[PDB]
RNA sequence: UUUGCUCCACACAAUAUAGAUGGAUACGAAUAAGGCGUCCUUGUGGCGUCGCUGAACCAUAGCAGGCUAGCAACGGUGCACUUGGCGGAAAGGCCUUGGGUGCUUGCUGGCGAAUUGCAAUGUCAUUUUGCGUGGGGAUAAAUCAUUUGUAUACGACUUAGA
RNA sequence: CAGUCAAGCGUUCAUAGCGACAUUGCUUUUUGAUUCUUCGAUGUCGGCUCUUCCUAUCAUACCGAAGCAGAAUUCGGUAAG
RNA sequence: AACUGGCGAUGCGGGAUGAACCGAACGUAGAGUUAAGGUGCCGGAAUACACGCUCAUCAGACACCACAAAAGGUGUUAGUU
């Protein structure tokens, strides 16, 4: 209906700082350099007092005031992933055959491999989004733990896994078999 | 009213800019169209090339060599749209097509001259904020045209030639005007202000 | 020194027609400059030429004239109906034509 | 109507239109995509067609049942003394090929 | 074109056994006087028991707007036929007069709701002027205090069909 | 360090805005926006510039730079002393888009002779400009 | 085989100009953003200003632009030459290095123009050549006929033959 | 040939798979109804041969869903390569 | 088969095209104005002005007329307690 004015507040804290030219959003802070383009949502930007920013829409339709709030929500994804990070804990789900899991390199790029997932002679292997760190967590069999900045790509290497883990010509509901994502928090959380 | 009329194809949507540049070569205008391959279409990328595959589909049955040509270079798509508004098979149609010349890229002769923009057909103008437009070059390559990457190529070589010589002839202007501002506010300069120069 | 032109140009642009019959006797003339009704008022009446040349000689000279007038106005955009003592060769759309001055009433 | 009993068509309409080259010698279309890692050599050669022999040799494929067993196999003979390199040609790259 | 707003006043034809009847009046927007009276009369015969002929025409006035430049906020209840029923509407608008007030209402109902003007009756158009009473949110946001908006992304129209310097859309 | 961001602040409509309408009887003359309507209609007022109070929309008119402070419809004498007080038209002279338009005003009203003189002192100018450029 | 074939001009001589009558006047880019100028922290910013159309900019005064005299000025500019190049997307365009020559309306003078008669486009720019003239250049192949068989209905096609 | 609603079937359970009583439709591969073209003639049934097209998909590719434990099935999607 | 108007027997402008629809009926010409229909280009004529709605991985696009339905959808827009 042509909303005439929307308008929300993307809180900075004490550390980070966002430099934004037209669209290109580029924060940093204590863990690192985090950029994001903008140029397809048709917004604007105003700074407060250095700790806020003001990102409105004039006259706007609800799908112009959605991807306000929307963007608003990118812009909270990368001043925490800054801050923060972000961390995918996974586990394995297995019956009877183990799935085995490491990281390999061909021609370095940190390759995960994925074997024996029901025991086929097929390796599945997936790489590593730029900036996403594998950790086989100890103190809890079959953990995986994926760590970075950038919670999309954390994420889609989380999903790469999970994808790349489907079970075929089988009921999935009785063949529970797979790495799963369990836990998504933050990598410095309770500090 | 000029010679030869040189267009920036870049930005420009591909209907208005055909419409305008048919009525001018109708007209009697000489015109060159550069930059086809930044020439916008409104619309989802995926819709044009559902588009383009509606078109590709159509072949006289009995000979595809008699039936439609489904050109594919971005500069052929533009000349296609043209020779739809153009009356073609008369001899007036004839002669407007051959005053057309359409390119990709910015050819040798015509990248020392000046370029022109149709405002009314200049895709950030016309179509509304937020919506969706597709690049001819990218629907080209998507629908079998194999010069994507030798017209960018090409394109970034000249841009490069072209950007230092802006910057000499921005150094040769502000030189002017830094020797001439001497001569400035004198009182022939007072004279033609008053007289509106 | 090296402009003469004591005339403004113009294109002959086609026939007066309707969609699919087209009447030789009346022109449509753009004039270059000129976009709206109002600014081709001026251009009432003025006298138009539109010089061709040929590779015969007639009367010691290799040039050929045919004369007109602009009589009305045609349409919202500067175009302009155009009459000439002999109609307009038809393989002149899109060709120039010299719009004079005269008769002034300036 | 129908076709009664399907069946494929005969020929292949890629190797259309089927009439004669336009020489004897058949020029190679397409060239290997070029590296600029590797050292610069030719990729064709220009032989003569002599004429089929046979020859005896010992098949390995692990999992045949003719393998580490002889095998008779029909062979081509060309003929292709050394060609003589007698110029060169340079290639811009351009919008039209 | 541009609604008037007519006051029509119009009577039953006076007989004898009943001289002077009641003589009623209606407010109607219209082209022009024509139509003003046409719609009087179709509205008379949709309330009482008269038509054009079995009745007379006393009063035609133009009701000039009382003060025309000033910003108030216009109730306009609507009834009006779809392409199933009859339902009644009542949308909130903002104009200087009632004319273009009712004017910019059947633009509205055509856009809306594919509402023809033989399909819509005013029933009426009443001006607020305290806000609290306006309900639409489409008016409580230009009734906000201090409104302020930008135009971003002005398209600048060319009389040329070429032009020399790619456009700015800067305001 | 701090954060920056670019302001982008661009010519709102507001009371007391004031305009310079493009086309129309007034079409070229200054009015300050006295009420918002709506999103593409605002109540403007030229008292001083001679354009009438009307309704219009913000397509005939042309935001400036200048406004100035002016309550939410006020009438055509308030806004003309406020516009008064402010000194918004000599504002609105000392800009290069008013000087532009009185410029080509000045250029469209020469005569031939004045052209002629323009041509003399525009070569005079050139040759002293190009001595200017070889000497220096 | 009478002067051949190949790179400029002329007393001269085509279908004719899909149509000059001062100039087709060169930055990427974005448009919910930029252009220009400046400043300071080896830093992707601050500051000022502009836009709101090319109605601009450049060129433009002289017999379709004649013949001539001066004034501070070494400029601007058309041409036979010489020096760096740069440009391959369809490069066929841009300055300069220097010598020669002509105009200069940058500021001031002297002579001429009629009669085309009151207007008549009132004639001013181009994919070709020739008994012709001169600044210079080398004297080739195809085809038929014969042959061939890696081809072939016939033509064509791989071949050979002083 | 395909939908909509679901009284019921499916040990419970309308809609995994179905689905009554009703009802809305889709090119004409049926057959009618009609008699517009052709009676100074458009050669007729089928088969053989061969090309092409449609998709309302039998198989094959990749998926969703089951009253899918596995195998085998069944219901659907993109799909006529 | 109805009071009728047309085609046949009739051109013309419009409906792209069409016996019948819309406009309008016809001597040979010239000016002006129109009807029906239109004005991005084809194509003569506003890429007019104004308010909305709509984004379709089969959009829609103007009567006769060259087709779509029931049933649905926090797609989006506007409307009672």
């Amino acid at each position: 209906m042509k909303y005439i004015q929307t308008e929300q507040q993307i809180e900075v804290p004490e550390g980070v700082t966002v430099s934004i030219k037209s669209r290109i959003v580029k924060v940093v802070g204590p863990r690192g350099t985090l950029t994001k383009n903008l140029k397809h949502i048709d917004v604007t930007f105003t700074k407060v007092n250095n700790q806020l920013i003001k990102v409105a829409v004039h006259n706007g339709g609800r799908k112009h005031v959605a991807a306000l709030r929307t963007v608003k929500s990118l812009v909270d994804n990368m001043i925490t992933g800054v801050t923060k990070g972000y961390k995918y804990k996974m586990r394995y789900v297995y019956a009877h055959f183990p799935i085995n899991v490491n990281i390999v390199e061909k021609d370095g790029a940190k390759f995960i491999e994925v074997r024996n997932f029901l025991g086929d002679k097929k390796i599945r292997n997936v790489p590593v989004r730029d900036g996403v760190t594998i950790e086989f967590s100890t103190n809890v069999k079959d953990e995986i733990v994926l760590s970075g900045n950038s919670v999309e790509d954390v994420s889609q290497n989380a999903a790469d896994l999970q994808q790349i883990c489907r079970v075929r010509n089988k009921d999935i509901r009785k063949f529970l078999d797979g790495i799963y994502v369990s836990h998504k928090g933050f990598i410095t959380e309770d500090l | 009213v000029e010679p030869v009329v040189v267009i920036d194809g870049k930005g420009h949507l591909v209907g208005r800019l055909a419409s305008v540049v048919a009525k001018q070569l109708l007209n009697g205008q000489k015109i060159v169209v550069v930059r086809a391959e930044e020439l916008n279409i409104s619309g989802e990328f995926f819709r044009n090339k559902l588009k383009y595959h509606d078109f590709l589909r159509k072949a006289t049955a009995f000979n595809k060599t008699r039936g439609p040509f489904h050109f594919r270079a971005p500069s052929r798509i533009f000349y296609k749209a043209l020779r739809g508004m153009v009356s073609h098979k008369t001899a007036r149609g004839k002669a407007a097509l051959e005053r057309l010349k359409v390119f990709e890229g910015i050819p040798p002769p015509y990248d020392k001259k000046k370029r022109v923009v149709v405002p009314q057909a200049l895709r950030v103008l016309r179509l509304k904020p937020g919506r969706k437009y597709t690049t001819l070059g990218k629907l080209s390559t998507s629908v079998g045209w194999k010069y994507e990457d030798v017209v960018a190529k090409l394109e970034a070589k000249r841009k490069v030639s072209s950007a230092e010589y802006y910057a000499k002839k921005r150094a040769f202007t502000k030189k002017v005007a830094s020797a001439n501002a001497t001569a400035a506010e004198s009182d022939v300069a007072k004279q033609l202000a008053a007289l509106g120069y | 020194a090296e402009s003469h032109r004591l005339y403004v140009k113009g294109k002959h642009l086609s026939y007066q027609r309707s969609k699919r019959v087209n009447n030789p006797n009346v022109s449509l003339i753009k004039i270059e400059g000129v976009a709206t009704p109002q600014d081709a008022q001026f251009y009432l009446g003025k006298r138009i030429a539109y010089v061709y040349r040929a590779s015969k000689e007639v009367r010691g000279s290799k040039i050929r004239v045919m004369w007109g007038k602009v009589t009305r106005t045609h349409g919202n955009s500067g175009v302009v109906r155009a009459t000439f003592r002999n109609n307009l060769p038809a393989k002149t759309f899109g060709a120039s034509v010299r719009i004079f001055l005269y008769p002034s009433n300036i | 109507s129908h076709r009664k009993y399907e069946a494929p068509r005969h020929g292949h309409l890629g190797f259309l239109p089927r009439k004669r080259a336009a020489s004897i010698r058949a020029r190679v279309k397409a060239f290997p995509k070029d590296d600029r890692s590797k050292p610069v050599a030719l990729t064709s050669f220009l032989g003569y067609k002599a004429g089929m022999t046979t020859i005896v040799r010992d098949l390995d494929r692990p999992g045949s049942k003719f393998h580490k067993r002889e095998v008779v196999e029909a062979v081509t003979v060309v003929d292709t003394p050394p060609v003589v390199v007698v110029g060169v040609v340079g290639y811009v790259e351009t919008p039209r090929g | 074109a541009h609604f008037k707003e007519y006051q029509v006043i119009g009577r039953r034809l006076p007989t004898e056994s009943v001289p002077e009847p009641k003589l009623f009046r209606m407010r109607i927007f219209a082209s022009n006087e024509v139509i003003a009276k046409s719609r009087y009369w179709y509205f008379l015969q949709k309330l009482h028991k008269v038509k054009k002929a079995s009745g007379e025409i006393v009063s035609i006035n133009q009701i000039n707007e009382a003060h025309p430049t000033k910003v108030k906020n216009f109730g306009v209840w609507v009834r009006y036929d779809s392409r199933s029923g009859t339902h009644n509407m009542y949308k909130e608008i903002r104009d200087v007069s009632r004319v273009a007030a009712v004017e910019t209402l059947y633009q509205d109902m055509a856009a809306r709701h594919r509402a023809r003007f033989r399909s819509i009756h005013i029933l009426k158009v009443a001006e607020i002027e305290k806000t609290a009473d306006v309900k639409r949110q489409y008016v409580k946001q230009f009734l906000t205090k201090d409104l302020k908006f930008p135009l971003p992304h002005r398209v600048q129209k060319s009389t040329k069909t070429f032009s020399y310097k790619r456009p700015s859309t800067f305001y | 360090t701090d954060s920056i961001v670019k302001a982008s602040n661009w010519r709102l409509v507001e009371v007391g805005r004031v305009v310079l309408i493009k086309k129309g009887q007034s079409a070229g003359k200054l009015a300050a926006i006295v009420e918002i309507i709506d999103q593409k209609k605002v109540l403007i007022d030229g008292p001083k510039a001679g354009v009438p109070r009307q309704a219009i929309n913000l397509g005939q008119v042309v935001l400036t730079p200048l406004t100035f402070a002016l309550p939410r419809g006020a009438r055509t004498a308030t806004v003309s002393k406020k516009w008064a007080a402010a000194a918004v038209c000599e504002k609105w002279a000392a800009s290069s888009w008013a000087k532009k338009i009185a410029q080509r005003e000045r250029r469209a009203a020469l005569t031939d002779f004045e052209r002629f003189q323009v041509m003399v002192l525009r070569k005079q100018k050139r040759y002293t400009v190009k001595k200017a450029l070889a000497k220096a």
